C-alpha cells in the first residue's frame, strides 16, 4: 500500500504545473544558510564600525 | 560606498587643519604688535613731557 501511494504521489507530482523559479538541494541549505548569517554579522559589524568613524 | 566617504573626509580633514594653524598664529602677533606699539607711544611721549 505505502509504495502504490508513493509511486501515485510520484505520478501526481509529474503531472503537476507550476510557474517557472530556481530551488537549490534541499541537503545543502542548512550550512550555507549558517554561513549566510556569519557573513550577515561580519559585514553589519563593519559596516557599523565604518558609520561611527 | 562608505569607504570612500570616509577616505574624502579624512582629505578634508587634512586639508583644513594648516589653515587653522596659520591663523592662529598670525592673530597672535598681531594682537602683540599693536599692545607693544601702544606701550611705546605712552612711553615715548612721557619721556618727551619730561624733558620739555
Amino acid at each position: 500500500h505505502l509504495n502504490f501511494l508513493k509511486k501515485r504521489l510520484l505520478q501526481q507530482c509529474e503531472t503537476l504545473k507550476v510557474p517557472p523559479k530556481k530551488m537549490e538541494d534541499l541537503t545543502n541549505v542548512s550550512s550555507l544558510l549558517n554561513m549566510e548569517r556569519a557573513r550577515d554579522k561580519a559585514n553589519e559589524e563593519g559596516l557599523a564600525l565604518l558609520q561611527e568613524e | 560606498k562608505k569607504r570612500q566617504r570616509m577616505i574624502e573626509v579624512q582629505d578634508e580633514l587634512l586639508r583644513l587643519e594648516p589653515q587653522l594653524k596659520q591663523l592662529q598664529t598670525k592673530y597672535d602677533e598681531l594682537k602683540e604688535r599693536k599692545s607693544s606699539l601702544r606701550n611705546a607711544a605712552y612711553f615715548l611721549s612721557n619721556l618727551k613731557q619730561l624733558y620739555q
